[PDB]
RNA sequence: UAUGUUCGUUA
RNA sequence: AAUAGAUCCGUAACUUCGGGAAAAGGAUUGGCUCUGAGGACAUUAAUGUUAACUCAGAACUGAAACGGACAAGGGGA
RNA sequence: CCGCCCGUCGCUCCUACCGAUUGAAAGAUAUGAUGAAUUGUUUGGACAAGAAAAAUUUUUUCUGGAAAAACCGUAAAUCCUAUCUUUUAAAGGAAGGAGAAGUCGUAACAAGGUUUCCGUAGGUGAACCUGCGGAAGGAUCAU
RNA sequence: AACCUGGUUGAUCUUGCCAGUAGUCAUAUGCUUGUCUCAAAGAUUAAGCCAUGCAAGUGAAAGUAUAUAUAUAUAUAUGUAGAAACUGCGAACGGCUCAUUAAAACAGUUAUAGUCUACUUGACAUUUAUAAGGAUAACUACGGAAAAGCUGUAGCUAAUACUUGCAUUAUCCUUUUGGAUAAGUAUUUGUUAGAAGGAAUUAUAACAAAGAAGUAACACGUAAAGUGUGUAUCAAUCGAGUUUCUGACCUAUCAGCUUUUGAUGUUAGGGUAUUGGCCUAACAUGGCUAUGACGGGUAACGGGGAAUUAGAGUUCGAUUCCGGAGAGGGAGCCUGAGAAAUAGCUACCACAUCUAAGGAAGGCAGCAGGCGCGUAAAUUACCCAAUUCUAAAGAAGAGAGGUAGUGACAAGAAAUAACAAUGCAAGGUUUGUAUUGGAAUGGUGGGAAUUUAAAACCUUCCCAGAGUAACAAUUGGAGGGCAAGUCUGGUGCCAGCAGCCGCGGUAAUUCCAGCUCCAAUAGCGUAUAUUAAAAUUGUUGCAGUUAAAACGCUCGUAGUUGAAUUUCAAAGAAUCAUUCUUUUUAAAAUCCGAUUUUGUUACUUUGAGUAAAUUAGAGUGUUCAAAGCAAACAGUUAAAGCAUUGUGUUUGAAUACUAUAGCAUGGAAUAACAAAAUUGAACAAGCU
């Protein structure tokens, strides 16, 4: 037969997972769920390769058995669970709170965050659709369906969801002053103010983004996540602050020590 | 199935196997550095060919090109770390000038014989 | 049972590998006769059920000029644009022309309009002549081998004149 | 401005 | 003795390119009930009256039989 | 030049060719015939449960339904015919090549003793000879 | 490293090949082999045939237990478990192989507004009830058969197996509040209205007909109400099927193919999950082709990639990853979300096993292993410890996978000594050089630490353990090419060597030996193939009077190529003497002296989107190196940082490449095409 494949070879795994060639033949195929396998990491490599809490898959299972870890403040016990582009992880035994972000090299890193910070989730709406009775639902990058969204919300907006109740708090638009984070390209992880939105009829609409240092980079509109307005980002960013530095002069900061 | 770890050859056979003027030079070098085989000098000149090839590629790129003014100092600082270049040598033009003796003077046995410890390079080996 | 074994666009024969897959499938036709209602169940891909109607005698039929639908019974099959063998054997297909009992429609007209929303469409003579005859012409509009029921609509106006001329400069 | 053939093989 | 009519298909070597050739060699054929195609004639784009047997296709039917008798090449190297 | 050298004819071996033998074999397609198994539909109808009565028995009915059969379809497989591809036998015929030293002549290289050579046609033991028309790569760059 | 040399001759210069030369993650084989790391391995021929054994199973709160065993306060209640079996899920993944296959598959690039999608995630539902029905496994008794993962009859019993079946909400208004009104999820048909997309017959809404399936008659327990299982629809996700554009080797001694038998298209339908000649009916005569159709060959799965590369190239890619296809050859089919599945079934063909002769059972191109085949390829080993998958999901399985065995396939590091004194030689009391004679050290054996699933190896530590350090290096050569003997014997045109030129008949530098020397070295030859050499396939970049090679000549279609012409300079700031940057100067539509767009493509520049492995390349002392993707930092026993008493801290895993095709984009040059007169415009006014 030719049903769905259920194995993932290590060298076939996504590169940002950082699975060593010599450390086994297979990679943990993430279970289906909120995020795509390509743009998410499983909990096995979240608690085994990044936090180094576990030394093995069985240890990851031992962690998950005790209902300690929560993803979007609800208990998750699946080892191959997609974490996602941006979302909160709570380790209750060790009290600590993470948000999955991209570093400027496009790799998923758990950003330490505070308990008060760990109630806001930025969800990028992807589809707005009205069902029976003219009720409007927004399907977000996370994969949730939020009904009775505000009519002002558009397709590429972002919403600040309250984790415990799943309700929108405020929405952010996509003006040329709105700061965004890039999601999958060469410039994955950068944060910038949107230079402009070059819209072309029938193909990918391109958007140009200004870094903090006035460096312009363009990207496909699908690879953009509005993170704040022109004042400040609505989330704490990882230590790089979403600024990508030229390889030639990153060496200068590496050498100075 | 197959192992994923790499493996490469570090020496290239010289071709033209009976050049008298090459065999004599290479025997002079072998004896005066006390090394066991000419495969060793082949490894060293294979290395030197690799460094020279990289440098020669860099010189074709114009100055203030990003590739050149990244890999040029990468290679230059690597060379000064190996010690093949001194303070009196500073540019990409001098890595082209490196030679087999100045590559061989960085071997452990030559360095220890020069520092003392052993009274001969063969004793050091 | 689909896709391959044909000639190329140029007329060249294609060497075949890739023996038949199940998803090409290709089930045998339903030759829906006219008679007592019997349907069978076909399990298609994904456990989606398709109702293959072996015989139907009644059906939902719509008066479109008034936009209503009433449940009547099919009396006879009189035309179809495809092979004439289908009408001769009286098989129901998606565009077949059938004779439909007019009494539910005439009774509905009596009850709502009186006498024999956006009402008062003024009707036509060519259709009420059939009504007086008691049996009226209708075109099937559903797919009986797919949904398991024969539904249709009364034909009136130019299309009715067309089909009547086709059925009967003529013999 | 008649005719006049041939020379075994190798080194 | 073997077919042998007709329809559809297929037809080699050789060749004076005309043939060979009905080469060789396959299939079908009744009855019944139908379907389609092929004309002529008059009226103010439109509707009636009327004629040949000729082809093609389909259902059904039978003790699988149908050029049913008659008539009617054996082919090939 | 006691140089070089050509071809027939003889002997041996090797390669390939033509070859009657309606040659042989193995595959592959195409048509035709027969056609297992089976989807679907119809015909069935072992029974297995209901509904009535009589106060262990019976009729009728409703589905559900197993053998088995038929018809369209999917169609393996075998056989006949045809074609093609590959390999291969063969009396005889006729090439080529290779043999250290065969017989016959002397064709070419000198004006090679008839200048050589081309195309074409005929003839002859062989090289070759002759006719017609060309070339100089000629033995003439020239009254 | 962008390289050449021997051979036609009496000698010469050419052409030209032969031979030499080097590499091959390229196979075989000969000889040889002390260490350690590292690791390819029945692809080539036979997708040939297979004995044996294993390779897919699954229950730790959560369907069903009076098989049964046990335990707590007193025949009770809680239990703890649980053989078997029913039910659920998985077995459609993985692993193997490369026969088929030549616009097919595959790759990049689209579409699915033409569809399906289990597990998982988020939303969330409509036309006896203090809880409904029979019937079955397991089990019990009686059996049949030589045999099989065979099963008959009778009797019981459950289940989240199978089947029935029990409130409510929304809207209108006087206007927190009162009355009134209405009730089908998908899907199908008819008539209509109409947040987004690039475009809707979209979402959705109204009316009229049908209408699935469901909305819990189910199980266990967390905060000082929860979970499991099941369920309608939508969405997401893991995917799949189709699909657009572009890209492939040789062959014309394959030139016309396709079209009754669907070939090309229209219309209608059937079928499908959906579009579609996919199939059927009618109709028309189309469709492809010298820009190579249709054929034939491939000792052809495609790609990522490999070898060789100065640059171009040439050759290879069965094989780690991706995609495809197959399970002896075909065909068919059930279950299922998913299979035309093959350690599933049905049949035929070919093989083949048992049989009591009646009948049964089969599919190693899974892991080992056997035969055969061949030049050509390992253990019928150990384990689930890691990686990861299935499960009723910690706890069980897994020949997936890992570990070791065999292993000169390749690859990396690296022993076979080093040192001091006299003799001898060179020389102005310096180097080489056979005697001695003490240090050093592995290889080896034994024990240990450690390693490991266990074991082994590695590493480290302690014992012995080297002088002919017998702990003894080989392979192939010595005429030239080409490094190295006109040394000694033997043979004497023999035997033999010799890639080529050649040597061999008594002086053999070439055979057979000894000595010596040379070369590479734990490696060195040989065969075949392939790359460079080969500018001897030539785009870069060959040759054609005579070396091979200008068609007899001209015309001529395809192809290739194609004259000139349309908008040109000046002024300023900055290195050193110059260069380098900025502005305008026609015309038509926007802005009340000033604000701004002005063919199409090729081409070129930048981007976007690019799986990894491999490659290039940044960083990093695996003792070096091949490597790997890690790691680094103070701590004979604590300061610091920060936390309001403790909490390690600092990092990396970059960049580039990913065609020629496709998307976006700056564009002045160079090229085409468009527009341009036996005539075609624009403006003003009147008229429609």
């Amino acid at each position: 037969g030719k049903g769905i494949k259920k194995h993932l070879k290590r060298v076939n795994a996504p590169s940002h997972w950082m699975l060593n060639k010599m450390g086994g033949q297979y990679a943990p195929k993430t279970s289906s769920g909120p995020h795509k396998l390509l743009e998410s990491i499983p909990l096995v490599i979240l608690l085994r390769n990044r936090l180094k809490y576990a030394l093995t898959f069985d240890e990851v299972k031992m962690i998950l058995i005790q209902k300690i870890v929560k993803v979007d403040n609800k208990v998750r016990t699946d080892c191959t669970f997609p974490v996602g582009l941006m979302d909160v992880i709570h380790i209750t035994k060790s009290n600590e709170y993470f948000r999955l972000l991209y570093d400027i090299k496009g790799r998923f890193v758990p950003h330490r965050i505070t308990n008060e910070e760990s109630k806001y989730k930025l969800c990028k709406v992807k589809k707005i659709l009205l069902r029976k009775g003219r009720l409007s639902i927004a399907v977000t990058h996370d994969g949730r369906s939020i009904p009775y969204i505000h009519p002002d919300v558009k397709v590429n907006d972002t919403v600040r969801l309250d984790l415990e109740t799943g309700k929108v708090l405020e929405h952010l638009k996509f003006q040329v002053g709105s700061l965004v984070m890039v999601t999958a390209g060469h410039s994955v992880g950068r944060v910038g103010v949107i230079s402009s939105i070059d819209k072309n009829m029938g193909t990918y609409d391109i958007i140009h983004v200004k870094d903090s240092r006035n460096k312009v980079f363009a990207t496909r509109l699908s690879n953009v996540f509005v993170i704040g307005d022109n004042t400040k980002p609505y989330i704490s960013l990882p230590r790089e602050k979403g600024i990508k530095l030229d390889i030639i002069e990153e060496r200068r900061n590496r050498l100075k020590a | 199935p197959k192992s994923y770890r790499n493996y490469s050859k570090t020496a290239r056979n010289p071709k033209r196997p009976f050049e008298k003027e090459r065999l004599d030079q290479e025997l002079k070098l072998i004896g005066e550095y006390g090394l066991k085989n000419k495969r060793e000098i082949w490894r060293v000149q294979y290395l030197l060919a690799k460094i020279r090839s990289a440098a020669r590629y860099l010189l074709t790129l114009d100055e203030k090109s990003s590739k050149r003014i990244f890999q040029g100092e990468a290679l230059l600082r690597r060379m000064v770390r190996q010690g093949l270049l001194g303070e009196n040598e500073e540019k990409l033009d001098y890595v082209l000038g490196l030679t087999l003796p100045k590559l061989l003077e960085r071997r452990l046995q030559t360095k220890v014989f020069k520092l003392g410890l052993a009274k001969s390079v063969h004793h050091a080996r | 049972r689909d896709g391959r074994h044909k000639l190329r666009l140029t007329g060249g024969k294609k060497k075949i590998h890739k023996k038949k897959r199940k998803y090409e499938l290709g089930r045998p036709p339903s030759n829906t006769k006219l008679g007592s209602r019997q349907v069978h169940v076909v399990r298609g891909r994904g456990r989606n059920y398709k109702y293959r109607a072996i015989k139907l005698d009644s059906g939902s039929f719509s008066w479109p000029t008034f936009g209503i639908s009433k449940n009547t019974r099919i009396i006879d099959v009189v035309y179809n644009a495809s092979n004439n063998e289908l009408v001769r054997t009286k098989t129901l297909v998606k565009n077949c022309i059938v004779v439909i009992d007019s009494h539910p429609f005439t009774t509905w007209y009596e009850n709502t309009f009186g006498t024999t929303i956006g009402k008062s469409k003024n009707i036509d003579p060519l259709l009420l002549e059939q009504f007086k005859q008691g049996r009226v012409l209708a075109c099937i509009s559903s797919r009986p081998g797919q949904c398991g029921k024969a539904d249709g609509y009364i034909i009136e106006g130019d299309e009715l004149l067309f089909y009547k001329r086709k059925m009967d400069k003529r013999n």
